[PDB]
RNA sequence: GAGUACGGUAGAGGGUGGUGGAAUUUCCUGUGUAGCGGUGAAAUGCGUAGAUAUAGGAAGGAACACCAGUGGCGAAGGCGACCACCUGGACUGAUACUGACACUGAGGUGCGAAAGCGUGGGGAGCAAACAGGAUUAGAUACCCUGGUAGUCCACGCCGUAAACGAUGUCGACUAGCCGUUGGGAUCGAUCUUAGUGGCGCAGCUAACGCGAUAAGUCGACCGCCUGGGGAGUACGGCCGCAAGGUUAAAACUCAAAUGAAUUGACGGGGGCCCGCACAAGCGGUGGAGCAUGUGGUUUAAUUCGAAGCAACGCGAAGA
């Protein structure tokens, strides 16, 4: 309840197959606010679309309206849908995007995957 | 059809209105080839809608057709596994056609004494937004919406 | 692969260039490999299939 | 022909140590609040005892993105991070040297994927067995959440694979064209040498197809086959700690089993096209009463025929 301003915040979109999670931070990776498709309300085939995506963050972005927040940074991870939809509902929130950067992390050679579904 | 081959014709004579749209509406309230009953029946809910009040009972027809015709309208599809239920905008052709369609169709379940009494009814309580009609068109239209997702 | 807006551009050619950025760089085919694992006999079996078809496609040039 | 000495090249060839960066997992801490994960759809599972997300730190183990390629090296099995050390072979050029010193090879000896086994370490991910949730008529399966042997290391055993080019090794001849890897000569081009690929004349083949990397034309030596099952099984021997390997029959039974290609048909294979086939609509049948045909039952007889669509108001346009 007690207040805190901050400015030039820093956005992770977490995409994957099945979902979307949107986390607003300051410089430090403190998070301030998030949201995420399931949390919007779409539960099951509409989760993995790029509206559910788009309307997670305009609640994310609404909800870090509170402290400031006039720039963000953006992170983009991962290769599911709502990928570009995220940024583009958090402009129109109203944030000036400073950059864009993708942080989708490679192995080099890294663990074996599991094993291949026979559908 | 597959060779879209289709042309429309065209028979359209308001006989003492003079209005495009109200030969149609009587061809939707046609039953078996009776053109003179329907025409008696909506000219009967037509002096209905004038001698209630001073609206004008035409007007009063386009106003309850403009307040009745959906703007999207929900499409079936089965993807596999499931059936989901697109969303699309519906051509200005067939909006008139639905609108006509749901108002005769619940004008026909009422339950006052004569058919033209039913539609007049209709008219008068839909030309504002609390008929059976409206509130179809509110169920199609937030099924529509609920579905937002594919839209594309 | 990163970005930045750079004088007063609308956000519609910056985002564009990003996926542009991005495709070049090759995430999506990256994380679609490491998806599942694949056994070295497919991995084998991939790529003299994509050889041939790549000899096929230069030799029908002419 | 086959070897030696001398410069010089290219290489994931082999062994022993050391060290890197990305990523996953667990653990500690800060912010933060109701979901996360998964699916065709779910549910199990994880979360308000504060999860997933995000930032900092630590521990450990395994695999080595890009380069990467009809590319390279090795007798084969096989071998991809970087560095040092030990070490085998191949290619290439000039001169000199030995003087047939060669090829093949039953026994025999050695190397030999993965799984498996013994003793001792290690434990991130993955994952036989196992447990739960789905799906289903059932589902000891596919699918989801977990998860132990094993996968890793040292030493020892095992000795098998569609261990395949389904093509034994060595040598000599027989039109060409287009790429590529290591390397020489001549004036980017030409020639030449050892590999590695795509086409193709003769010739060969049952055909598919092979075609200087022959399945063509020849020579030297070796291994193997003799219709399909029974059966690569039984018994005996030899190996193995075990699993098992290897060598290897018969009675009986059948008149076929088979290879390549051809015509059609079919496919929960592909591409184009069509039809009240769907879609968008209007009226109905299945419910009631009656008419009428049929099945079944009954009767002395209920006269014969029509039986998915393509029988049943049909032969019958008149019991
Ligand atoms: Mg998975
Ligand atoms: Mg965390
Ligand atoms: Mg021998
Ligand atoms: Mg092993
Ligand atoms: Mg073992
Ligand atoms: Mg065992
Ligand atoms: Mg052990
Ligand atoms: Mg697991
Ligand atoms: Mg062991
Ligand atoms: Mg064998
Ligand atoms: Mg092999
Ligand atoms: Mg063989
Ligand atoms: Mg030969
Ligand atoms: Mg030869
Ligand atoms: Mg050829
Ligand atoms: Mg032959
Ligand atoms: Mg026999
Ligand atoms: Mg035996
Ligand atoms: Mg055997
Ligand atoms: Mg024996
Ligand atoms: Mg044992
Ligand atoms: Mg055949
Ligand atoms: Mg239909
Ligand atoms: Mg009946
Ligand atoms: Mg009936
Ligand atoms: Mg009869
Ligand atoms: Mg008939």
């Amino acid at each position: 309840k007690v207040k805190k301003t901050v400015v030039d915040g820093i956005a992770h979109i977490h995409a994957s197959f099945n979902n979307t999670i949107v986390t607003i931070t300051d410089r430090q990776g403190n998070a301030l606010s998030w949201a995420t498709s399931g949390g919007s309300g779409f539960r099951g085939s509409r989760k993995s679309t790029p509206f559910a995506a788009q309307v997670a963050a305009e609640r994310a972005g609404q909800a870090a309206l509170e402290y400031g927040l006039k720039n963000l940074d953006v992170n983009v991870k991962g290769p599911g849908p709502g990928r570009e939809s995220a940024v583009r509902a958090l402009n129109a929130c109203g944030y000036k995007i400073a950059s864009i950067t993708d942080v989708t992390p490679i192995p080099h050679n890294g663990c074996r995957p599991p094993k291949k579904r026979r559908v | 059809p597959r060779r879209r081959v289709a042309a429309k014709r065209e028979v359209l004579a308001d006989p003492k209105y003079g209005s495009q749209i109200l030969a149609k509406f009587m061809n939707h309230v046609m039953e078996s080839g009776k053109k003179a009953v329907a025409e008696r029946i909506v000219y009967g809910a037509l002096d209905k809608v004038k001698e209630r009040g001073k609206a004008d009972p035409l007007e009063t027809f386009e106003k309850a057709l403009d307040a009745i015709a959906p703007l999207v309208e929900v499409k079936s599809r089965r993807v596999g596994g499931a059936t989901y239920q697109v969303p699309v905008e519906v051509r200005p052709s067939r909006r008139n056609a639905l609108a006509m369609r749901w108002l005769v169709d619940f004008a026909r379940k009422r339950g006052e004494k004569s058919m033209a009494l039913r539609l007049a009814g209709e008219l008068l309580d839909a030309a504002e937004g609390k008929g059976a009609a409206v509130k179809k068109r509110e169920d199609v239209h937030r099924m529509a919406e609920a579905n937002k997702a594919f839209s594309h | 692969p990163a970005v930045k807006v750079k004088e007063n551009e609308p956000f519609d050619v910056a985002l564009r260039r990003f996926k542009r950025s991005c495709e070049k760089a090759g995430v999506l085919a990256e994380v679609r490999s490491r998806e599942f694992y694949e056994k070295p006999t497919a991995e084998r079996k991939r790529k003299a299939a994509a050889a041939v078809k790549r000899h096929a496609k230069k030799v029908q040039r002419e």
